[PDB]
């Protein structure tokens, strides 16, 4: 899964 | 609200304690109580609100993915029928997740966004609105799905428009917004080229503005730039 | 009970799903529902019950320790008065922990222990009874504290007496019981020499019986023996 | 903290 903040 | 009798400052203090104890459900309940006092949130308080709900919903999302995978496996040719239980329990977790998202969206709509006049606060809340619609979109399958996706897009777009006019390209909220909107494009809107373009442009515009920053601001901006790069590496 | 309408087999199936999703509160609620169906639990089902509650209460204990440390720090000379909030929130977590322990003890008393005639099942439940009284003892401070400690001791002692008569010294339940009763002696009963003696004797008697075991039983027994050794290393 | 199972 891609990075989110 | 169960928190209606507790002082605002006490709710904030207990949210910080809950964070230290990794009690994120409690942390979110305290911050909901603080929001419901009706006053605007400071920068620190906005962080507490977002950290709390991000962790609660993050755990729900991880669980939903585990259960969805089991359910998908159970519906493959050759799989032995196990009954309704996997679906039921995935639905239970899904409904709880939807409830948390609806709660956060309700706080933003009543009345955090409308009372946020400074760009930094308004962008912060609109990012959150995009994020929580995005989490609803991850589980959506009905007549409403396209509208949930568009609600996420619309919130992110307004946040992007304000952030480009009012904040420097290295601002961490602007950067995190762009990171997440890029993920929206890739994973939700089926627009991988838009996701890649946005991540690249955001990274490059931040790079060009690093020279203006103190060492402490540089640390935050470069951390998020590395996440943009990580996604670009995953996608290319 | 909210689980009264769900089939026993469905509750067990959902407990296993909850474990896979790391949803231990759900897992415990499903297993409480299964216990309340009134039938004895198989070995696998006993494991599910214990895993679920161990994880729930383990998280509560970790949180209580964080909060207790903050509270102790706040009551040192030189500390600035922060109000009642740390105490209140530590008390909240404490009360929730006590509630979970009371729930588990209630399941054991109604009627898991009395219906457990085989040594392996009865020892399993009596170990749990000692453990949950031990967790109550960790937070206890009132007129009842000595009695809570003695209830833990009495449950562990009966489990030890049965296990020594009816199970080999390498049995994992017997070994885990002895590990935990040794920790009781060290941390709760203020009997470090008893804790060290019990850990050493348990380790040595298991060592002498490893030659009887298959490779798979050997793995489980030696894992617990290593935990005994780890504690001995911490204590000596 | 010591090990328990
Ligand atoms: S002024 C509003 C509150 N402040 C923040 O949200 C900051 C918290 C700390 N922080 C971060 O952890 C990193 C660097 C990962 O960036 C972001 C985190 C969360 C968001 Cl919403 C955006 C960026 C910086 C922001
Ligand atoms: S037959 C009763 C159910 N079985 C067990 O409790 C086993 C579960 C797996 N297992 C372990 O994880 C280790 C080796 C750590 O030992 C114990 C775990 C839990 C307990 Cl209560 C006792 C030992 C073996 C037991
Ligand atoms: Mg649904
Ligand atoms: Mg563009
Ligand atoms: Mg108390
Ligand atoms: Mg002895």
């Amino acid at each position: 899964f891609p990075a989110t903040v | 609200g169960a928190m209606g009798s507790m002082e605002r400052a006490s709710l904030i203090q207990k949210a910080k304690l809950a964070e230290q104890a990794e009690r994120y459900e409690d942390m979110a309940a305290f911050m909901k109580g603080a929001v419901e006092k009706g006053e605007e949130l400071s920068c620190e308080e906005r962080n507490l609100l977002s950290v709390a709900y991000k962790n609660v919903v993050g755990g729900q999302r991880a669980a939903w993915r585990v259960l969805s995978s089991i359910e998908q496996k159970s519906n493959e040719e050759g799989s032995e029928e196990k009954g309704p239980e996997v679906r039921e329990y995935r639905e239970k977790v899904e409904t709880e997740l939807q409830g948390v998202c609806d709660t956060v969206l309700g706080l933003l709509d009543s009345h955090l966004i409308k009372e946020a006049g400074d760009a930094e606060s308004r962008v912060f809340y609109l990012k959150m609105k995009g994020d929580y619609y995005r989490y609803l979109a991850e589980v959506a399958t009905g007549d409403d799905k396209k509208r949930i996706i568009d609600s996420a897009r619309s919130a992110y777009q307004e946040a992007m428009d304000i952030s480009k006019k009012e904040m420097p390209p290295t601002n961490p909220i602007r950067l995190g917004l762009a990171l997440n909107f890029s993920v929206f494009h890739y994973e939700i809107a089926n627009s991988p080229e838009e996701a890649i373009s946005l991540a690249k442009t955001t990274f490059d515009e931040a790079m060009a503005d690093l020279h203006t920053l103190s060492e402490d601001s540089y640390k935050d901006s470069t951390l998020i730039m590395q996440l943009l790069r990580d996604n670009l590496t995953l996608w290319t």
